[PDB]
RNA sequence: GGUGAAAUUCUUGGAUUUAUUGAAGACUAACUACUGCGAAAGCAUUUGCCAAGGACGUUUUCAUUAAUCAAGAACGAAAGUUAGGGGAUCGAAGAUGAUCAGAUACCGUCGUAGUCUUAACCAUAAACUAUGCCGACUAGGGAUCGGGUGGUGUUUUUUUAAUGACCCACUCGGCACCUUACGAGAAAUCAAAGUCUUUGGGUUCUGGGGGGAGUAUGGUCGCAAGGCUGAAACUUAAAGGAAUUG
């Protein structure tokens, strides 16, 4: 609830007790119940498995990769996302690779990543189409829905608050440095206005 | 004028007219 | 009887937030309710709910897929070129 | 009237030819239409021949020339290169000379 | 290819399709092959090829799923597994299968 | 017979390129001939032009000391002229003539396998 | 005047086994200092030599070559293969109008783990007793040829060792153990293999290569 | 750097040049031609798979099953529209540097859309041979593409065949070109544009002085841009074609 992915339960058995320990995956697109997971350095690269970013040829794709070697994922985790990786750097054991925003990040070679790129994708794609379909996602994520605009309010609520007409009356553009009860607007916004031509990451 | 031109003119035209009267549809 | 020349099943929205909108919904809408085929078994029988998680009707098999369509073109030419990658590591 | 039973040149059964595009302007031009002329010059010049052969290693070994093949748009092969504008009936002569 | 092969002895000779006949088939042992549709589980296969190492029967591996092999047969529903009992005239049981 | 570099010319319209290097190819040595003792900048292929700067240029090449090499020659290509330009040949010839030793030579030019289209768009440059 | 020309000091290659001379000629890369100073920065380069410039008389003279620095010691330094090719001059001028191209590769491998991408070349000749002016075949034999040169670099190459190969198509042999094939489809003139070319090795193994020196 | 010449521009950031080397998307050079294939649009690296086709060959099979076609339908360059991807190149727009009396341009620069691909639209090009399709007949000539037949023809030599490529002759069906004109045409020219006042093989389609105008109107198709259908009032003695002389 409140994901967009869908999540996989993964069972192991505990190398050191008599035991089951089922972990709490995302699912990459195409795992499957029943499926068989392969897990550590010397895995095989099959998507779903789990596998060092030293591991892995450049041009793989993963999932849930970590920042730090084990701390059980961090990158590439909503709906539809993945890293590719991008070269290595074996003598000081990096690995360069692509996140979903674009940027080009190095991370140790132990970090850990999952062959696939997650479930649910294609989401975004559906209009919501009606007020009520917005509550109810936001609903099961928080209070953050609807959003009255700050220039509907007086000025004692907001830094666009009053006037005659409705305008913000001062650039919309705030500074880096603006102190909390001034940051609203388009904060350090190093441009502004209508994005035209070629936006992918040159 | 050039025959593509006086094309160009019309289909022009036409756009406006449609438009005039459409405002009385 | 042909019931709608265009809506299709869109028709429960009325006349309501713009052909646009509908149209482009009736698109996710169709493919997200459609049946498709079993790669387990080989019956049409895999049906969604909770988008991402496809499951078919008999051999209770699920897997996890697109938003609204079981296999999305990035996954598929992921698992192409994850079989390229692979292959080239036993030869 | 028609002025040439070729009117542009040389296609007769596909009813397309990717085009070429000229030397001089870059203007496209089907390929069955552009003049074609191959450039075979030398690295050498008239008096130039002679003392790069005296001040010099392996003695006249190779001497090989430049080959590339040209194409004109007519209009720009009209300006200089081989159009000469011919004359009723001599322009259906094409002997090459 | 082997789908005609196959489609021969459809038209010519004794088959049994469905995973239970072909198994009393293999314990009794009139089979000589069976083919085995690529989706067919793994289980229901390394069961069946345990019944065939038993009964010496040899087995295919039909790449292409149960759809696939029942329409190869000529019949309209999936077929998980086939096993022939009289090779009509096909040469199936001595071709390289 | 005796020591070795590699050539390195490149022609165009509008200006004239040479300069000597490590058969290796990796360390530079000289080049400047482009614009340098002409300057109206409508000379700068110029043979005349070519000429004089290639005189400095086998200057610099035997000043550090190299009696011979073989060319690399190659007018701009590309998508463009890819003939070769005024000022490639009157400048070996004033380099050859200049008692420097020279050897087994070829054309480098880039040439395509017919695309990345040219400039112009389907009516050229239009004069 | 900072006047570098002072500064550095030349190294020397010469040609490994399979040829006759090797005496390279001469570079200058840097003084060896150590802060960063040629210990690693060498072996990067190449260099273009013709092959009558390497072994013979002209009747082998069009060939380029490549030449990898592979790794140097005292005064050694010493470069194996990287590749070969033709000369403009020689194809510009093998490509008649009025006959027929054929071109074929193939990536093959050597016991020395090199894959690599050949090529091959030929061109049709007129029978000599023949009136016709474009002799040209018909794509039955374009097809069959290119099928049949590719049958026999795979079994040359995969054949032996890069270096053994290098010494199997010097003679150029195989130019004609196509035209073995080729004599029973068509005349075909002018067969060449016109380059060769790869990019990746097995790690270093330096005592592999200093087995073509003595 | 770029041009006729310049300038906008890029250069402590080592620019332009060199070397090694890697990524991305587009294209297929030279071979390429009076050469092939497809209903047309159109189609040029390799290989594998998938179905398809004309010509040929034929003492095989059926036996009039055919020709051409309102309605209706399949495909349909380029650009253009919707949703993803892609977005290297070149590049409507727009912004600029120059020229000019002016210069919204031509030349230079940057570069949005576009250019490429998937799913769906759109249905127009001087989409041209400005030349309907099936059939018959009328005239000479050498090239060439494909099939075929003929051989004490040449070459491969292996040891001569077998073959393969080649030479010569013939015959079907192609893409052309040449010379003539019986003949046709207003001519330019045309083996059809011929076999017409000595006017009739079958069949489909369009035009009826020039403008008005492919405009108005209605119907219909399309998301739109627009496609198909498509007048009239009035106005006018010419407008046009081919050739000759200037
Ligand atoms: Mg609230
Ligand atoms: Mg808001
Ligand atoms: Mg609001
Ligand atoms: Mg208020
Ligand atoms: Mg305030
Ligand atoms: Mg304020
Ligand atoms: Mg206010
Ligand atoms: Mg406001
Ligand atoms: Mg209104
Ligand atoms: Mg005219
Ligand atoms: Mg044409
Ligand atoms: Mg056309
Ligand atoms: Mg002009
Ligand atoms: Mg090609
Ligand atoms: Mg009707
Ligand atoms: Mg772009
Ligand atoms: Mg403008
Ligand atoms: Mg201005
Ligand atoms: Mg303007
Ligand atoms: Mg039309
Ligand atoms: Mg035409
Ligand atoms: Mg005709
Ligand atoms: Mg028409
Ligand atoms: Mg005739
Ligand atoms: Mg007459
Ligand atoms: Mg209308
Ligand atoms: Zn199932
Ligand atoms: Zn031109």
């Amino acid at each position: 609830s409140g994901r967009g992915a869908p999540l996989a339960k993964v069972v192991f058995r505990d190398p050191y007790k008599y035991r089951l320990r089922e972990e709490i995956f995302i699912a990459n697109e195409g795992v499957h119940t029943g499926q068989f997971i392969y897990a550590g350095k010397k895995a095989s690269l099959n998507v779903g498995n789990v596998l060092p970013l030293g591991s892995v040829p450049e041009g793989t794709i993963v999932s849930n990769v970590e920042e730090k070697p084990g701390d059980r994922g961090a990158l590439a985790r909503a709906s539809g996302n993945y890293v590719i990786i991008i070269g290595h750097n074996p003598d000081e054991n990096k690995t360069r690779v692509r996140l979903p925003s674009g940027a080009k990040k190095v991370i140790s070679s132990d970090a850990r990543g999952v062959i696939g790129v997650i479930a649910g994708g294609g989401r975004v794609d559906k209009p919501l189409l009606k007020a009520g379909r917005a509550f109810h996602k936001y609903r099961l994520k928080r209070n953050s829905w609807p959003k009255t605009r700050g220039v509907a309010m007086n000025p004692v609520d907001h830094p666009h608050g009053g006037g005659n007409h409705q305008h913000i009356g001062k650039a919309s553009t705030i500074s880096r440095g603006a102190v909390s009860g001034q940051k609203a607007g388009l904060i350090a916004a190093r441009r502004t206005g209508l994005l035209r031509g070629s936006q992918k990451t040159q | 004028m050039r025959a593509k031109w006086r094309k160009k003119r019309t289909r022009r035209l036409k756009r406006k007219r449609r438009k005039v009267r459409a405002r009385s549809k | 009887a042909k019931r709608t020349k265009k809506v299709g099943i869109t028709g429960k929205y009325g006349v309501r937030y713009g052909s646009s909108l509908r149209r482009q919904v009736k698109k996710l809408e169709i493919q997200q309710h459609a049946r498709y085929d079993c790669s387990f078994c080989g019956k049409k029988t895999v049906k969604r709910g909770a988008a991402g998680i496809w499951t078919c009707s008999c051999c209770k098999k699920t897997v996890a897929g697109g938003a609204y369509t079981v296999s999305t073109a990035a996954a598929a030419t992921v698992r192409s070129t994850i079989r390229r990658l692979r292959e080239m590591v036993e030869a | 009237p028609k002025k040439r039973a070729s009117n542009g040149r040389n296609k007769k059964g596909r009813g397309h030819v990717k085009p070429v595009r000229c030397v001089n302007c870059s203007k496209s031009i089907p390929k069955d239409k552009a003049i074609k002329r191959m450039a075979i010059r030398n690295i050498v010049e008239a008096a130039a021949v002679r003392d790069l052969s005296e001040a010099s290693v392996y003695p006249e070994y190779a001497l090989p020339k430049t080959y590339n093949k040209l194409h004109y748009c007519v209009s720009c092969a009209i300006h200089a290169r081989i159009v000469r504008v011919r004359s009723r009936e001599d322009r259906k002569n094409r002997a090459p000379p | 290819s082997i789908n005609q092969k196959l489609a021969l002895v459809i038209k010519s000779g004794k088959y049994t399709l469905g995973y239970k006949s072909t198994v009393k088939s293999l314990r009794q042992g009139k089979s000589k092959l069976i083919i085995i549709a690529a989706n067919t589980p793994v289980l229901r296969k390394s069961e069946l090829e345990y019944y065939a190492m038993l009964s010496k029967t040899k087995v295919y591996y039909f790449q292409g799923g149960n759809n696939e092999l029942g329409t190869a047969v000529g019949k309209l529903f999936r077929v998980g597994v086939v096993s022939i009992l009289e090779a009509g005239d096909s040469d199936i049981l001595t071709t390289l299968a | 017979s005796q020591v070795f570099g590699v050539a390195r010319i490149y022609a165009s319209f509008n200006d004239t390129f040479v300069h000597v290097t490590d058969l290796s190819g990796k360390e530079t040595i000289a080049r400047v001939t482009g614009g340098m003792k002409v300057k109206a900048d409508r000379d700068e292929s110029s043979p005349y032009a070519a000429m004089l700067a290639a005189q400095d240029v086998a200057a610099k090449c035997k000043e550090v000391g190299i009696t011979a090499v073989h060319v690399k020659i190659r007018a701009t290509g590309g998508t463009r002229t890819k003939t070769p330009g005024p000022g490639g040949q009157a400048a070996l010839r004033a380099l050859a003539r200049s008692g420097l030793r020279i050897g087994r030579i070829e054309d480098v030019t880039p040439v395509p396998s017919d695309s990345t289209r040219k400039k112009g768009g389907r009516r050229g440059r239009r004069l | 005047v900072v006047d570098p020309f002072t500064r550095k000091e030349w190294f020397d290659i010469k040609a490994p086994s399979t040829f006759e001379n090797r005496n390279v000629g001469k570079t200058l890369v840097n003084k060896s200092t150590g802060l960063k100073s040629a210990s690693d920065a060498l072996k990067g380069r190449v260099v273009e030599v013709c092959l009558a410039d390497l072994q013979g008389s002209e009747d082998h003279s069009f060939r380029k070559i490549k030449l990898r620095v592979d790794e140097v010691q005292g005064k050694n330094l010493l470069t194996n293969f990287h590749g070969m090719d033709f000369t403009t001059d020689k194809l510009r001028s093998m490509v008649r109008k009025w006959q027929t191209l054929i071109e074929a590769n193939v990536t093959v491998k050597t016991s020395d783990d090199y894959v690599l991408r050949i090529f091959a070349i030929a061109f049709t000749r007129k029978q000599a007793n023949q009136v016709k002016r474009h002799s040209y075949a018909q794509s039955s034999h374009i097809r069959a040829i290119r099928k049949v040169i590719s049958e026999i670099l795979t079994k040359e190459v995969q054949g032996s060792t890069l270096a053994q190969l290098t010494s199997k198509l010097i003679p150029e042999v195989i130019n004609k153990e196509i035209e073995n094939a080729t004599k029973d489809i068509f005349p075909l003139q002018n067969i060449h293999v016109r380059k060769v070319k790869l990019l990746k090795q097995p790690k270093f193994d330096v005592g592999a290569l200093m087995a073509l020196h003595g």
